[PDB]
DNA sequence: AAAA
DNA sequence: AAAAA
DNA sequence: AAAA
DNA sequence: AAAAA
DNA sequence: AAAA
DNA sequence: AAAAA
């Protein structure tokens, strides 16, 4: 009954990477 | 080693969620996003709006408004902002404002109150500029609170009270309206050329009472125009208007078999066209919820006056278009209305032949579940035009989410010349 | 059969230790047995000594101002008893003050409460709706249970009293859910 | 316990991040060729702090590759990601006329491509359920800092891309956040211009039924990144099936060189 | 008319035989009438002899740790009576210990319970919600009914007491189903 | 379930302006 | 509302016989 | 020139 | 942009 | 000849 | 004929 | 070469 | 593979 404003917390990522924790993290 | 001096245009995602609530007829900030000069900004909001559960079924729909504005930092700080950017790295930090100690003392600004009690002033000052230029009545004075902590609990928690939808009583003629204008003729003589000059000066005064109370209105009458930087006003980007509807739920047990409960649930969209940001500043979004102003004990003017003369009833064009505005009392429009000086205002000479009021039967009076103004709007002219949310408490069931609540997703995409995270963390 | 998962006066999960004290009933300065604390409370007494006087005594809580809502429900459960008959009756009380009070203000509002009273034992599990917004700005509202008598009898009392404010609700295990 | 979805506080820079690097120049002289060598050694250390903390990452930077038998790691076969939705149920009696109850019911599929098994072993399947990390008392960094300098607000590319990482406290992001050593971590120099947080109105605070982190995530960095399931207890009704439950059928087909049951029970 | 298929304190299907014993009330060492057993129990007494002292006595059950859920409902039904007036009152009790207890720990939590008390006869069919997770690891939580008095009167008591823990539910025959 | 008699309080405005408060008011 | 994971306890049998009880058993 |  | 789409 |  | 149609 |  | 399909 409500797709966009109930699924996810932000928009789609089309740009540079933001987070670097030292490797893969899942 | 390697010093970086420029950056490519990158797509930055500023999307976030919003959980919003408020009262009827109060302006409240729902989203904001600081911007940099040279950016390319675009916004799209999708969500659902709800009211508190009703005591009865659906009777009257509500009206919802969404607004978006852009305010440069130069409008907030002025010359201080100019010296800030010219100095560079060693510039003086910008001034701040003081806030309260509770968690909800800045809810009208769309943010949680920090525990330090100190915040930048560009959100508070931008809110005042928007309200004084677009939402208050042109004839009432400006709001000039220096700090958020100077507001009362109601204003900081929910926002400033706005004006009702335009009616005969909620949109009266401005208080500086004259019904007479005197001249200084001689004891037994009169100058008739001076009489012509008197009418010319009266016409310019009436123009500034009805049409031109702001500087940009005076320039517009000459045929010119002013930029938003000339009078230091916010720039409107987009406005959206829609009505909220829902459905009904039926009770099925022994006691409630035959009664109904209405719930309002409406999806909406608020799309803003692509905007080129010329200077550093902020972009804010606000919401407003109102009901049509229906009053239970309101009747026709001809019914309330009782004794009718030729001027009242004939509707003769010569008399209608050549007489000064008439002053009437609240008694002539509402049951138990007043007659004193604070219950008096001025209207057009034959306004009652251009509109017809709504009728509410006496069976609906003092009945919970119907959004109505029980009786009449009280107070002076200032209190009569502004909406009071406590009068709608009889329509909703008590809840922690106020009188309306919403949940929206703001899709924000901006093209920004900023270095990547990898560039920022690697020395070489 | 099925369980009744519906009750009045959900009780706090922790109780104060049993204590003993002596009080004197008053009409305009009714004493408070314990320091008021936020929302719910439950206390028990081993020996509560009451002198011969006229007036009342009260056990008071402080109303939570968060979750702005004027009308809220308050509940009570108490099994007060003793060795003799002290000729008293009970009701709910509402009053407000600008500071933390040790007594009850001369002006207050009473709300009827229906319980049981055989000889000197009082048992009740009732609830009522009371307004929470203060009448004068800058004050805090206080709600509690007051025992009143036009002529008290000297003696000692023992029992347990519990007060709750319904600002939130408690969940429990339902095996069929 | 696993890690939250990546945010500014749940995905900080690793604790072995340096904001300074010292050299041993002379009292009144400096070697400038030695200075060039110092930057080269700093670059390799920063590579191993941000990108290469595992052996297979170091080999990948050279352009090579390692098999899963080289570092003795499990082999991933398939990953599936989906969102769970449902509907609402309306109360129809005197007390509950006007309130609603939500239930989540989502069908799913998890298909794994055909795999050739090279050696004896086991194949395992696991599940993980998480919520987006929304906190009630979280605000913008510029709002929390209060006094703004040119570096904070101007967004000048020369300053953004040439400064060391900044260390901030939890107070700058959350109400009642800490300032001590355990509430401090490091972020990018202008990270606040690349994301915007979510806003929760104060009317939603301490309201049962909404999956939220009431207040702030507590503890040190290790306790801050790991999810705590006891904070979500206010969203559900008490039940014996925990917080989520599922019922699935696993269709497993294998081609095996094994004798039949008849062969195994007949001597001749 | 229709049947009420909804009740508080569903009772165990088997009851313990009637017994007789003598106890002495205590404030910090309140005795337990029987060895606690898992979940529900119901017992009856022919002659319970109480000496003159101050304190309380309790009938206790052991909480079932399975079906992990902190909040659960506990119910009680008891018709205690006698030949004279012993001047007592009752409430629910919660305490925990690392071993099987013969008495009640000095520290405990009390929960209000609303019943009836004419002269010396007490009848109640109430229920309440109590947390079940232990505060200190390695302990077992105990819940029961405690009769308390600031000054007991020497005498003998008789009646029946039943305690239940709502971890599961009981089905019954409904002819219209 | 009810559009015309639940949305708005009057009809569409096709005629001369009725209200003059001194400027724009929203 | 749920076919595959509510009907049956295993998959379809395409292979050698598994059970031998001495004859037909239903 | 006004339905500014 | 209050006035069914 | 088996998956009898 | 237990193993979605 | 980086959005590693 | 968190960010409507």
């Amino acid at each position: 009954m409500a797709k966009s404003y109930r699924r996810g917390s932000s928009g789609k990522k089309k740009g540079s990477r933001l987070w670097y924790v030292g490797g893969s993290q899942f | 080693s390697n010093v970086q001096t420029s950056a490519q245009r990158d797509r930055i995602d500023l999307s976030h969620l919003g959980f919003l609530s408020g009262q009827i007829g109060r302006l409240k900030t729902v989203s904001f996003s600081p911007v940099i000069a040279g950016d390319s900004f675009e916004l799209d909001a999708v969500g659902a709006l709800r009211l508190s559960p009703l005591r009865r079924g659906l009777a009257i729909d509500s009206n919802v408004d969404y607004f978006t504005f852009y305010i440069p930092y130069r409008h907030v700080y002025g010359q201080t902002w100019i010296d800030f950017m010219k100095d560079g790295v060693n510039a003086t930090p910008l001034p701040t404002v003081t806030t309260g100690i509770d968690m909800d003392q800045t809810a009208y600004l769309g943010t949680v109150n920090p525990t330090s009690g100190i915040m930048p002033k560009f959100l508070h000052q931008s809110y005042l500029n928007i309200y004084n230029n677009y939402f208050k009545a042109p004839w009432m004075p400006d709001r000039t609170e220096a700090n958020p902590s100077n507001l009362n609990d109601a204003d900081s928690r929910y926002g400033f009270r706005c004006c009702h939808l335009k009616t005969i009583w909620s949109a009266p003629l401005p208080p500086q309206t004259e019904i007479a204008r005197e001249m200084t003729t001689g004891s037994t003589t009169i100058d008739i050329m001076g009489l012509q000059s008197a009418y010319a000066k009266l016409h310019t005064d009436q123009e500034r009472d009805y049409f031109m109370q702001r500087y940009r209105d005076v320039i517009s009458s000459f045929g010119g125009k002013t930029s938003y930087d000339a009078d230091n006003r916010p720039l409107l980007l987009m406005r959206s208007n829609f009505w909220a509807s829902g459905y009904d739920v039926d009770g099925t047990d022994q006691t409630s078999l035959g009664q109904f409960s209405g719930r309002v649930q409406q999806t909406f969209k608020h799309a803003v066209p692509r905007f080129f940001v010329p200077e550093h500043g902020v972009i804010m979004t606000l919401a407003l919820v109102r009901f049509p102003p229906t009053c239970t004990e309101e009747h026709h003017y001809l019914i309330g006056k009782g004794s009718l003369t030729y001027t009242d009833l004939a509707g003769d064009p010569t008399l209608v278009g050549n007489l000064p505005p008439r002053e009437i009392a609240m008694e002539n429009l509402f049951r138990s209305g007043g007659t004193g000086t604070d219950q008096k205002f001025k209207v057009a000479e034959s306004i009652w032949y251009r509109y017809h009021p709504s009728y509410v039967d006496s069976a609906y009076h003092l009945l919970e579940g119907f959004p109505f103004l029980q009786g009449r709007p009280a107070g002076n002219m200032t209190e009569r035009v502004l909406i009071d949310h406590t009068k709608y408490d009889s329509c909703f069931q008590s809840t922690q989410l106020g009188q309306w609540n919403a949940q929206a997703k703001f899709n924000v995409s901006v093209y920004r010349s900023i270095p990547t995270v990898r560039d920022s963390i690697m020395t070489s | 059969m099925f369980q009744e998962f519906v009750s009045k006066h959900n009780s706090p999960f922790t109780s104060l230790p049993m204590v003993s004290k002596s009080v004197t009933p008053s009409v305009t300065a009714a004493p408070i047995l314990s320091t008021p604390r936020n929302q719910q409370v439950t206390e028990s007494f081993l020996d509560l000594t009451i002198a011969t006087a006229a007036g009342g005594i009260a056990s008071i809580i402080s109303v939570d101002p968060s979750a702005k809502a004027d009308n809220q429900v308050f509940s009570v459960c108490a099994h007060l008893t003793g060795a003799a008959d002290l000729k008293y009756w009970a009701a709910l009380v509402r009053f407000e003050s600008a500071t933390v009070p040790t007594t009850v203000t001369p002006t207050f509002d009473l709300f009827p409460i229906a319980g049981t009273y055989s000889n000197g034992t009082y048992i009740v599990k009732d609830c009522a709706t009371i307004k929470t917004f203060p009448n004068v700005a800058g004050n805090t509202v206080y709600v509690g249970l007051m025992l009143f008598s036009n002529s008290w009898v000297a003696g000692k009392l023992t029992g347990i009293i519990s007060i709750n404010q319904v600002r939130t609700e408690i969940t429990t295990l339902q095996p069929l859910k």
